[PDB]
RNA sequence: CCGGGCACUCUAACGGGACUGCCCGCGAAAGCGGGAGGAAGGAGGGGACGACGUCUGGUCAGCAUGGCCCUUACGGCCUGGGCGACACACGUGCUACAAUGCCCACUACAAAGCGAUGCCACCCGGCAACGGGGAGCUAAUCGCAAAAAGGUGGGCCCAGUUCGGAUUGGGGUCUGCAACCCGACCCCAUGAAGCCGGAAUCGCUAGUAAUCGCGGAUCAGCCAUGCCGCGGUGAAUACG
RNA sequence: CAAGGAGGUAAAAAUGACAU
């Protein structure tokens, strides 16, 4: 259970409360931001890569 | 009457494309209000730093979302003419209202 | 002063006095003695005699309080006696009846901890 | 007493209100 | 006979034949230690020379450990004719 | 390793007083950081102790305090697994902590309701030579006393 | 706890109500606690399913705001040791 | 070991972005993911181009590309193909303004990422690890580098053992700032599995 | 009526010190420096640059405050207070240095840091 | 609040600002001690940053991936159950045992952040949760929020007590297709254990420990007393 | 000023772990 189920979290049908959050990069459930659409590991990757517009380390 | 508004994640590039337009309003005809720097609206969010399961000891990032604002006088098409479609950003969003 | 079944509290102010009541507690105290009319800072000493008997007239009746409601309370766990529910059994076993956690805790249903050991 | 949820200071500590805590005049 | 797992993969192998728990080619091998674990009515019996028998040291006291394969061992506690917590983990 | 001293720190002075040891006082009253609860109860009780005596609580604090002060303390020092109880002497800075601390401390042991009294009683007590924080400090000094057989260890 | 709403599944009181005239038997399942205890066909007795299998439970008045399954544990505990 | 990423770590200072929009809530989500669509369809079928960046730009609707090569071979003037439908063909899911430009990198021995997919292509090829390492790493420093360094981990040459190869000439201080420090990955894929090469390339900032 | 410079500061507290030349020794804000700061011991303090000078009244005080709480405010209206007669008399610059009236204190609260529990207070742990 | 003004405060963009450079003393130098110098100092206070390597550490359940195995099934869909079980054992915590305390009323003073498929002012019903209305806000404009500890006034008077809130009965609300197993609140009634902790054991050196509330992520809702942040008041001690 | 040759010496505290 990994690949049909990443395709009921794009799914979405029969009761509104049975959808979830999904990252799309990867197939996690869990920490998926909805601002970017993506678990916190994904989006780690990504930001360290740059592709994250605007996004940066934050040090204070 | 003309308000503008220019948003950006970049501040060397707001700074910058935001006082061009104040080059480009006063040397037309008009009396400008300088680059406003309203608040930055920081969104922060925190990742653990590894792919397993270690809690302690992480690493957070943020999104600042910065922004400026500027206002002309006369909406006179002689200012209004350079400022219509001389638009160079980088993807800088821009609003123009007038109220 | 006997007013239900109780008569202890003496010299401390009759909307803490009465609180000493199954079936009073604090918010049925001062509605107590607002509607009878009475002021609830007195001394709860034998004050006037009067007072005293609106006061029992009036709260020992209206509502069920004392041995009375506390029998209609165990009845009402005697209820899920019979062929009753999950929650009958609960009270049955001697455990917690909101489904909370047993693996831990518990105690004031299940007592003093017994210890096994193996 | 912050784990009463019949004062100001258990309701305030809970986060809710209520009778014994109003949303404020 | 053997009365109690600690390990789901093992006790899945010998109660339903369930053998996703182990590995593939370890199948048979897991299999008739079991057997021999399961038969045996003293420690005595399990005692092959293949099997490489010793009582484990330290907090692991009382309990036993034949090889399976490589670095790897099925644990357990024998007693009475039975062994229990049998487990399959790490050398 | 202590490479540094650790220099002392030095406070503010009160209101009205000016004092370099009142605050210090107040400091240990001080429970969870509210100063202003702290400091409240000392001048209540210096209230107090314009009642029960017609003397300036400036001096009955004060001698309050240098009757509460420990001539010698026992120090556990070295050898036999550090079995010794060396007789110190205390250093100005020692007698000043525990002066203070030892009042704060008898005077919450006392019986009495309310915090303003039992530190002005205690206070007052202690101007004497009879508080509890007396008792402490007196009962430090019979444990300096009783090693001055190996007090030659010093140090 | 509901209010205004106050459900019990359509499928069980389909099933429960057009055999429901005039009488019936006590043949009857279900799959779900969801629903509610339901006056008339008192009578009467539902197999509840727990998990694994499907508990004949019976009806006698007395109940109400218990649906069903809670005459249905889903565990069995027993004894722990003892 | 554990470093922290040499092109995260700079980001704002040094080394800009890649993918540089503004967008707010409701918007971000959607645009990221295509973005992200675009560079993986990108790789696919540009590899033997060899990419060292896929920069994008947006302006509402307009969505500029810009693919960095060291040899732009597969372009092939105008309307001999290789870039009409194929720069065509990201709107397919997009339909905005797919304006796709292509850049030449000049020497690809100071770009990081075709240095290290130079050096995974080897692995797969079958050579000897350890002196392709030393040879990729003297022809970076051979095209006048600051300084160079090359990690390839895990299963080398085969041979069940995971091992790590090292090699660094001149100077690459990671802790610097100011260090204009480029940085690239591979995975070379093997009938024995799969292994990943770093590269540091090095040149003077302040 | 007048001005003084004004600009106090202290741990994410500000304060806008002015002083009017007034024997009425006075207040600003809400009510009283009393009123506004009762209860408070240690509110009384601000004033004490005006006791290290010769300043028993002699100025009609009007100070705006804004951010953290009291003390911190009260702290702030000492740097104002200051630096107003520091500047109207520049020759009472000899008696801020000394008495140390002159400072901002940096002193600021300390950042959450991850995995400590909040700022310093480690999480506490058993080995077992 | 308006006229008008933007010098104050603030907002955010680049800068200036100490480098023990200056004085005394010590020294061969590095440097150390001390002193006016100023907001600041002899790395000013905190972040981000983690060498060669070590632990056959962790991680095939994020992801990629070699090999083994499963394929009318070790895959796929559904309803229901379960992850929440409880004679017990350990960890991290939250709330307390009270009077430098509790309750009620009044009245002040923050920062950092979040919201128009939402935040929801002000009215209206309601003891209340909340429901009806309904203005403003693409938000330094409108809203979340009154910060709380504090202060003023009053009441309890030291007794398991107006401490403490567990447990349980009853009555309700809100999300949700649905809250029995297992949701959070609200109101009435119950009011348990606990009167400060054995052997042991933990944290913190200055805005710090302690104490007080606030925000956010995930999120229909929520078992959050958790985690990541924000500021309020603000100790003690360091001989060694 | 700078040391060589001489002498009193810690305690009470055991064990070892699972393929080379
Ligand atoms: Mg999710
Ligand atoms: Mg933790
Ligand atoms: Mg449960
Ligand atoms: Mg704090
Ligand atoms: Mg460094
Ligand atoms: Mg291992
Ligand atoms: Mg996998
Ligand atoms: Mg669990
Ligand atoms: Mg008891
Ligand atoms: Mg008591
Ligand atoms: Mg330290
Ligand atoms: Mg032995
Ligand atoms: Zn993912």
């Amino acid at each position: 259970a990994r690949k049909a189920l990443i395709e009921k979290a794009k799914r979405t049908p029969k009761f509104k409360v049975r959808a979830y959050t999904r990252c799309v990069r990867c197939g996690r459930a869990r920490s998926v931001y909805r601002f970017f659409g993506l678990c916190r590991i994904c989006l780690r990757e990504l930001a360290h890569k740059g592709q994250l517009p605007g996004v940066r380390k934050a040090s204070w | 009457k003309i308000r503008i508004k220019l948003r950006g994640f970049d501040h060397k590039t707001l700074d910058a494309s935001a006082q061009k337009i104040v080059e480009a309003a006063r040397r037309s005809g008009a009396q400008v209000s300088g680059p406003i720097p309203l608040p930055t609206r920081v969104r922060r969010f925190t990742v653990i730093r590894g792919p397993f399961k270690h809690k302690d000891s992480r690493e957070h990032f943020e999104l600042r979302t910065h922004n400026r604002l500027v206002d002309i006088i006369n909406p006179n098409r002689k200012t209004i003419e350079q400022l219509m479609t001389l638009d160079l950003p980088t993807g800088v969003e821009i609003e123009i209202k007038t109220v | 002063a006997r007013i239900a079944g109780v008569e202890i509290p003496r010299n401390k102010r009759v909307d803490v006095a009465l609180t000493y009541i199954y079936g009073i507690g604090k918010a049925r105290a001062k509605e107590a003695l607002e509607k009878t009319g009475i002021n609830p800072a007195t001394r709860v000493k034998d004050l006037t005699e009067a007072e005293v008997v609106r006061l029992r007239e009036y709260v020992e009746n209206t509502w069920k309080l004392e041995g009375e409601l506390r029998a209609e309370v165990a009845a009402n766990i005697k209820r899920l006696m019979d062929i009753g529910c999950y929650r009958g059994l609960r009270h049955r076993r001697g455990l917690p009846v909101r489904g909370q956690r047993t693996r831990t805790n518990a105690r004031t249903r299940k007592g003093p901890r017994k210890t096994v050991a193996g | 007493g912050k784990g009463d949820r019949r004062t100001r200071r258990g309701k305030i500590w809970r986060g809710t209100y209520g009778k014994y805590r109003p949303r404020k005049k | 006979g053997i009365k109690s797992f600690k390990h789901k993969g093992l006790k899945l192998l010998f109660e339903k034949g369930v053998t996703s728990g182990v590995p593939a080619q370890d199948v048979d091998r897991i299999n008739d230690r079991l057997q021999a674990i399961d038969t045996a009515t003293e420690i005595g019996e399990l005692n092959r020379q293949i099997y490489k028998l010793h009582p484990l040291k330290g907090d692991r006291e009382g309990y036993w450990s034949i090889t399976v394969r490589a670095n790897w061992r099925i644990t357990f506690q024998f007693i009475n004719g039975d062994a229990y917590i049998l487990n399959y983990e790490d050398y | 390793a202590r490479r540094r001293r650790a220099e002392v720190r030095q406070l503010q002075p009160d209101l009205v007083y000016g004092d370099v040891l009142v605050t210090a006082f107040i400091n240990k009253i001080m429970r969870d950081g509210k100063k202003n609860l702290a400091a409240r109860i000392f001048y209540d009780a210096c209230k107090i102790i314009q009642e029960k005596t017609g003397q300036e609580p400036l001096k009955v604090f004060k001698q309050a305090v240098e009757n509460v002060k420990p001539r010698m303390e026992v120090r556990s020092r070295r050898v036999g697994g550090a079995n010794y109880q060396v007789p110190m002497e205390v250093s100005p800075r020692r007698q000043q902590s525990l002066a203070l601390r030892w009042l704060v401390q008898a005077a919450n042991q006392r019986p009495e309701r309310r915090a303003a009294v039992r530190i002005a009683h205690e206070l007052m007590d202690a101007a004497e030579g009879k508080g509890g924080a007396v008792k402490k400090k007196e009962d430090v000094e019979r444990m300096a006393e009783a090693n001055r057989a190996y007090a030659h260890y010093r140090w | 706890s509901l209010k205004k709403g106050v459900f019990v599944d359509d499928h069980l009181l389909e099933k429960v109500l057009e055999l429901n005239a005039k009488g019936e038997k006590r043949l009857i399942k279900t799959w779900s606690r969801r629903s509610t205890i339901v006056p008339e066909m008192v009578g009467h007795t539902i197999a509840v399913y727990n998990g694994k299998q499907h508990v004949p439970v019976y009806i006698t008045e007395n109940m109400v705001g218990h649906k069903l399954g809670e005459f249905a544990p889903t565990r069995t505990y027993r004894g722990h040791g003892k | 070991g554990n470093k922290i990423h040499p092109i995260g770590f700079r980001l704002g200072i040094t080394r800009d972005w890649e993918s540089r929009w503004y967008a707010g809530k409701k918007q971000y989500r959607h645009l990221l993911l295509e973005d992200q669509r675009i560079r993986g369809l990108l790789e696919k079928e540009l590899y033997s181009a060899g990419l060292a960046r896929v920069d994008i730009e947006r302006a509402a609707d307009n969505v500029a590309v810009t693919v960095h090569v060291a040899k732009p071979g597969v372009v092939i003037g105008r309307g001999g193909e290789r870039i009409r439908v194929l720069r065509e063909e990201l709107a397919k899911l997009t339909g905005k303004n797919v304006a796709l430009n292509v850049q030449e990198v000049q020497n690809p021995n100071l770009s990081a990422p075709l240095v290290a997919q130079r050096v995974a292509e080897q692995i797969e090829r079958r050579f000897a690890v350890r002196r392709a390492i030393k040879q990729a790493v003297q022809r970076v420093m051979e095209s006048g580098a600051k300084g160079a360094k090359v990690i390839v981990s895990g299963r080398i040459g085969g041979a069940e053992q995971a091992r790590t190869e090292w090699a660094a000439q001149g100077r690459v201080p990671l802790h610097t700032l100011r260090a204009n420090i480029d940085y690239g990955f591979a995975l070379a894929r093997t009938t024995y599995g799969v292994l990943g090469v770093k590269a540091y390339i090095f040149l003077g900032e302040v | 009526m007048e001005q003084y410079y004004g600009t106090g500061r202290r741990k994410e507290a500000v304060a806008r010190v002015f002083l009017r030349p007034g024997n009425g020794k006075v207040t600003v804000n809400g009510q009283d420096f009393n009123e506004y700061f009762q209860g408070l011991v240690r509110a009384v303090a601000a004033l004490e640059p005006l006791r290290a000078v010769d300043a028993l009244g002699h100025f009609d005080a009007y100070i705006t405050v804004r951010g953290g709480g009291k003390s911190g405010q009260i702290d702030a209206i000492k740097l104002g207070i200051a630096r107003a007669l520091v500047q109207y008399n520049p020759d009472y610059r000899a008696k801020l240095k000394p008495l140390g009236f002159l400072t901002r204190d940096a002193r600021v609260v300390e950042r959450k840091k991850y995995g400590k529990h909040k700022a310093r207070r480690a999480p506490q742990y058993s080995k077992r």
